[PDB]
RNA sequence: AUGAUGUCAUACUUAUCCUGUCCCUUUUUUUUCC
């Protein structure tokens, strides 16, 4: 369980849980060709630049911790 | 546990588990209570670790198997339970201890703790030990530790194999004998758990070994033969062609020694060397088989257990190469021999042989001797066992 | 194999002799026994022999009763259970408790062996599970929960989820206890219910429990939420609710709000 | 403060006694009110271990679904001396149930709860789903009125009840079919 | 193996059994209890 | 589609000896390929490159002729970013390029 | 005392002895054998060739997973060769 | 099976000697005063034949008589 | 109106158990003579 990333426990903080679901959402975006293409349509960029901005947002999201 | 603390318990236990009159069961039960209390107590046991191991290390060397797997388990729980530095700093003074007993069982201890906390964590300790310039006994111990790590960890040695070799290599040339012997033995254990991979990691080790193969008398020689033996399957059929053809000579000459350690080694050797795809049948048929069935097939061997099994295997493989009718044809006449255990041996041998190669190779007359042999042997059964029947 | 050569009378005698072979201390004996009992169940037909199973005194624990239960299962397979169920479900009525939990087990193994065919009988078993899962004594909740599990794996994908949700209601309070067998039972239960119902409903029961002040509730709901989390982690994305952003952190994922 | 914390939520009612002790109330306030999620069961802070046998001793043993009742197995199942049992082995009689395989190929095909917004807890059985405006049949019989229950004629004069202030009962401020005369 | 400590359950059941069956039938009373014999039941009574 | 489960990025050796498969994070696996006695393709047992808390931008096969194969893994570590409440590690953190070396003889994958 | 080794799953086929022959490993059940067992040669090697995944006897057959563990996808975790918490031999 | 006869015989004996003891919707025996559950009625009866069960009836006796 | 402490007692659970199993404990002052 521990070595499986995303494992929660009783002491789990807000920040960690939400940054988890963030990163997992981003791996889903990298995963599904379409939804990615939807993103590229809406905000106009390349598929590439989209995935790049996401890979930048992987570590950050929500910004600094508390 | 958390209430009373480890101190009072062990103070009131270790005398009992140390008792001269101790049972089998009572022992095992006190082992159980030591486990169950050591699933809880973690930081607490630090002062008692040695005070535990002293009683427990005798469990590792024992005639009972279940006692051994228990012992390895509880030392695993202790080392992992305590800290690395706790174990290390604990167990040093037993390395140079006068008695070799504690040195040995201590080596198996380091094997267990190294399985617990992993090889790389404990490496610098060892690599420091085998280079100790004080006295040889230490290096002997540490090398034995390398071995027992090889046996215990086994297949999982693979990643650190290189570093381990780089440690052990310096003992092969040492002035003391033991260190050389146990060293090359440890190489053997490695390669046997190294089944084929990492050949070049053993690389720098070879050239001395082969040289030693020339000049040695006694047990150390046989040990080298053990190592080289497990090595050869890991070489290339071209290099191992030459090197093998060199080993075959000494292998031949050395069949005749009364040493049973010898006969074990050279036996398993003959398996690996002559079970090589790059070896020619006729050469074995001429040079080997007649001395092989002469010296090796005798009533000294079969009465023993390990020699029995290993003999079975080696003979099976020789059949796997030279073919069926040869081996069987030579050993059929022994089905009618007086003793049981011997008959049992040739019987299970015929069994495995005809299991693998198939009966198609067998001619007619030898088949008459077969069926008659099998009936005859089957008609006299002192004990109940499958070997004759499955056979 | 042959089974015709022998008249039925001999067979039923074989039955009444087979019944006490279940005292065997060996597992393979019981194995062959139950499988045979299925074979002769084919040679005769269900009703009589399943009645002879329901005769059982239950007298000792395991070592065994539940082997007779297995016979009830395999017997229910050998000819359609589509016949057999009403007798059993009626035999839950009996006030003797250990045979009540017995027939609960019979349903468990029953669905385990039938698999897909439970797309119908789910309804029949549903109210009885209601009565059983509503607790007389812990073993009821446990065994009934196991039934919910195997049912839940078996029916998957065929569109019966509704009644499984209803049963999930009554399953849900049992989450809390320290008894190992009932807690691991409930775990298996909610796992099968996870795959059958789909994660969304699960998570909608598991949200509030995560952050609740008490330690207990958090321990458990986080255990559950982990069980839901490891599998189907890919499909969870949509169902995380909207959580407002605080000072130092932005907790809104705006990607989903991009509109063409 | 548990006071002011109740100003930050759309449905502050969700905040409770021990809620103010939460490690992160500033969230749990926002979760517990999530749209379709369901409340945590209430059996904790009650130390009773989730059940007792008070109300559970008055329950029926079980009752079959009507689809299984029409079948007729119920009457077939229902006693024996020991020597009759060893005679039942030596004699043995076959075909006591003698079910109709047509019938048990019929019922569950030819013939043959709650929504998500509900969850069970310990003592709850009947009550929530006898209320002002909702009564049982028989007590209608004792009352003897043919298809308002007549003291909701006096709920005209004396006024709406203090006990259930939210009340509506038919014909007065509540503009009724079958039994249920008020909601 | 049968021998052991006397239990309130065994002892009360012994009261009831002795009341129902009578003093002179011990084998019948030992039949109901487990892990106890007739001699032990009689001597336990008297 | 997972965070830690491979299949995301895919690379292979020019000589086709060993194919390397990778996820976005934490798991990079290798399957070694050798034709059978009949020259029909047989696949080996997997290996493990596991490196904790490491994001993989892209993986590309590397050319070494009849050598111990190399692989180019773009990586980054967020473990610096999670433990830095200030937000400095958000900046001042450069993605690490690492070449893994498969080794046939030692039959593992070492950084 | 007895728990999985959970080393990475290889291509080696599982081997069960006489005793364990029919059992699906994790669910402990005999029902619906469907898919096949894989364990690493680190767990299966040498004296473990054709060894039982459990007791340590010679394997007479190959373990098949149930359909239950299939849909719950447990068969994809680390190699389910039980190790006693001493050595494996 | 002989074991089955004992269960039957020890229920009837605890029925004879028997107003508080009952059987719940399950099979267990219960004392309705003390709210105790009994494995066997005779085992339950002894608790029913005990001095604590005695008291709690008297206490409820007084508690009603007031 | 079920808290805690007690080696009273009985039910019950887990298709757990009851047949598998001996194989690297071989540890010593090097020492087998055309
Ligand atoms: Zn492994
Ligand atoms: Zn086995
Ligand atoms: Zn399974
Ligand atoms: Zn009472």
């Amino acid at each position: 369980q521990s070595k499986y990333i995303g494992t929660g426990h009783a002491d789990t903080t807000k920040w960690e849980w939400l940054v988890n679901q963030h990163r997992d959402s981003y791996c889903s975006y990298m995963g599904h060709f379409d939804l990615l293409n939807y993103f590229a349509i809406a905000e106009n960029e390349s598929k590439a630049r989209v995935r790049f901005n996401l890979m930048e947002k992987m570590l950050q999201p929500c910004g600094p911790p508390a | 546990a958390r209430e009373f603390g480890a101190g009072p318990l062990f103070n009131q236990i270790l005398p009992l588990l140390m008792s001269p009159t101790l049972e089998d069961q009572e022992r095992h039960l006190l082992v159980k209570v030591i486990d169950r209390i050591l699933y809880k107590l973690d930081d607490l046991v630090r002062p008692y670790v040695h005070k535990i191991l002293v009683v427990i290390e005798p469990l590792l060397i024992d005639e009972d198997y279940y006692a051994r797997v228990e012992g390895r388990e509880i030392i695993s729980n202790l080392a992992k339970a305590a800290g690395l530095a706790t174990m290390i700093s604990t167990m040093r003074p037993d390395i140079d201890n006068m008695d070799e007993y504690v040195r040995n069982t201590t080596a198996r201890a380091f094997a267990v703790v190294a399985s617990a906390l992993g090889i790389p964590s404990l490496l610098p300790f060892l690599k420091a030990v085998c280079k100790s310039k004080k006295s040889w006994q230490a290096r002997h111990t540490g090398i034995k530790i390398v071995q027992q790590i090889a046996i215990l960890m086994g297949c999982a040695i693979l990643p650190h194999l290189r570093s381990l070799v780089e440690i052990i290599e310096h003992g092969l040339v040492d002035e003391q004998q033991k260190v050389r012997t146990i060293s090359a033995l440890a190489i053997a254990a490695l390669a046997e758990a190294a089944t084929p991979y990492g050949i070049e990691s053993f690389d720098s080790v070879l050239k001395p070994l082969w040289k030693g193969i020339r000049q040695h008398r006694g047990k150390g020689l046989a040990a080298f033969l053990k190592a080289i033996g497990y090595l050869i399957p890991l070489m290339d059929a071209e290099y191992a062609n030459y090197y093998t053809r060199e080993v075959m000579l000494i292998l031949i000459r050395e069949f005749q020694s009364p040493d049973e350690e010898m006969k074990k080694i050279v036996l398993k050797v003959v398996k690996q060397c002559c079970g090589t795809d790059g070896v020619e049948a006729n050469y074995i048929k001429t040079e080997i088989l007649p001395p092989f069935f002469k010296h090796f097939w005798q009533h000294r061997m079969a009465l023993d257990r390990r020699n029995y099994r290993q003999l079975v295997d080696t003979t099976v493989e020789l059949a796997n190469k030279v073919g069926a009718a040869e081996i069987i044809s030579r050993i059929v006449d022994d089905l009618k021999d007086e003793a049981e255990q011997y008959r049992k041996m040739v019987m299970e041998t015929i069994e495995k042989i005809m299991g693998n190669l198939g009966a198609a190779d067998i001619d007619h007359k030898l088949e008459e001797q077969l069926i008659d042999g099998i009936l005859y042997a089957f008609q006299e059964q002192t004990t109940e066992d499958s070997v004759m029947l499955n056979g | 194999r042959g089974a015709e050569y022998v008249s039925a009378r001999e067979w039923m005698r074989i039955c009444f002799e087979l019944l006490e072979l279940l005292k065997a201390h060996k597992k393979a004996i019981r194995r062959a026994t139950v499988n045979t009992f299925g074979y002769i169940a084919k040679a005769i037909g269900p009703h009589d022999v399943l009645a002879t199973l329901l005769n059982n005194l239950k007298v000792q624990e395991r070592q065994n009763r539940v082997c007779t239960t297995v016979a009830i299962a395999i017997v229910a397979e050998t000819c359609s259970p589509f016949t057999v169920l009403p007798a059993l479900m009626n035999e839950y009525r009996v006030p003797e408790l250990n045979v009540q939990n017995g027939v609960l087990k019979s349903l468990s193994f029953l669905f385990e062996y039938i698999g897909e065919m439970g797309k119908d009988y789910i309804y029949a078993v549903t109210p009885l599970l209601e009565d059983a899962l509503m607790d007389r004594d812990l073993v009821h909740r446990q065994t009934a929960s196991a039934v919910v599990q195997h049912m839940s794996l078996g029916v998957y994908g065929f569109g019966c989820e509704d009644s499984l949700n209803h049963l999930l209601n009554y399953v849900w309070p049992n989450v809390f206890e320290t008894s190992p067998h009932v807690i691991q039972a409930v775990m298996g239960a909610l796992e099968g219910l996870r795959v059958a119902i789909g994660p969304c409903r699960m998570l909608q029961y598991c949200l509030q429990g995560l952050f609740h002040p008490a330690r207990k509730v958090r321990d458990v709901y986080w255990k559950i939420y982990n069980s839901i989390y490891i599998g189907s982690q890919d499909a969870l994305i949509a169902h995380y609710p909207r959580i407002y952003n605080d000072d130092k952190n932005t907790y809104i994922r705006y990607e989903l709000d991009y509109i063409l | 403060t548990v006071a002011e914390l109740k100003q930050l939520v759309a449905r502050p009612d969700v905040v409770e006694m021990h809620d103010v002790t939460a490690q992160d109330p500033k969230l749990l306030v926002h979760l517990k009110a999530t749209r379709n999620s369901v409340p945590v069961p209430r059996h904790w802070c009650f130390k009773r271990k989730y059940l007792q046998g008070k109300r559970g001793i008055e329950k029926p043993p079980f009752e079959l679904p009507d689809f299984i009742k029409r079948t007729g197995i119920q009457e077939m199942r229902e006693q024996k001396t020991m020597k009759s049992k060893m005679r039942e082995k030596v004699r043995p009689k076959m075909g006591k149930i003698d079910i109709d395989y047509q019938k048990l190929h019929d019922a569950f095909f030819k013939w043959q709860l709650t929504i998500h917004g509900d969850l069970y807890y310990e003592g709850k059985e009947f009550e929530t789903r006898k209320k002002p405006g909702d009564l049982s049949d028989e007590l209608r019989i004792s009352l003897g009125m043919p298809v308002p229950p007549p003291w909701l004629i006096a709920m005209q004069r004396y006024g709406p009840p203090p006990s259930y202030p939210n009340l509506k009962i038919p014909g007065l401020n509540s503009p009724l079919y079958g039994d249920v005369f008020g909601t | 193996i049968k021998g052991g400590v006397w239990r309130n359950t065994e002892d009360e059941i012994l009261k009831a059994a002795v009341m129902k069956y009578g003093k002179n039938q011990w084998s019948r009373i030992a039949s109901l209890l487990h892990r106890k014999s007739a001699k032990q039941c009689k001597a336990r009574w008297y | 589609c997972r965070r830690i489960v491979p299949g995301q990025f895919l690379a292979v050796d020019p000589k086709g000896r060993a194919v390397m498969i990778s996820a976005i994070e934490k798991q990079k696996l290798v399957y070694i390929l050798n034709r059978d006695a009949a020259a029909r393709l047989t696949i080996s047992s997997p290996l493990e490159a596991h490196k904790a808390n490491t994001l993989v931008y892209h993986v590309v096969g590397v050319d070494v002729g009849f050598e111990n194969p190399m692989f180019a893994c773009l990586e980054m570590d967020y473990e610096e970013a999670d433990n830095d409440p200030t937000g400095e590690a958000a900046a001042n953190t450069q993605q690490t390029l690492t070449f893994y070396e498969l080794d046939l003889g030692l039959n593992h994958v070492v950084r | 005392d007895l728990i999985f080794c959970r080393k990475q799953a290889g291509v080696a086929i599982g081997r069960l002895c006489e005793k364990c022959d029919g059992k699906c490993v994790i669910c402990d059940s005999y029902v619906r054998p469907c898919t096949l067992v894989r364990i690493c040669d680190e767990c299966n090697y040498g004296s473990y060739q054709g060894r039982c995944v459990i007791c340590g006897g010679p394997g007479v057959s190959d373990a098949y997973y149930c359909k239950e563990c299939t849909i719950q996808e447990k068969d994809r975790d680390g190699c389910p060769k039980i190790v006693n918490l001493g050595s494996s031999k | 099976s002989s074991s089955e006869s004992n269960r039957d015989r020890r229920e009837r004996l605890r029925q004879l000697a028997l107003p508080y003891f009952m059987k719940n919707h399950l099979g267990s025996y219960e004392c309705k005063l003390c709210l105790t559950l009994h494995n066997n009625e005779g085992s339950y009866l002894a608790h029913t034949q005990g001095k604590k069960h005695q008291t709690n009836l008297a206490r409820r006796a007084a508690k009603e008589a007031k």
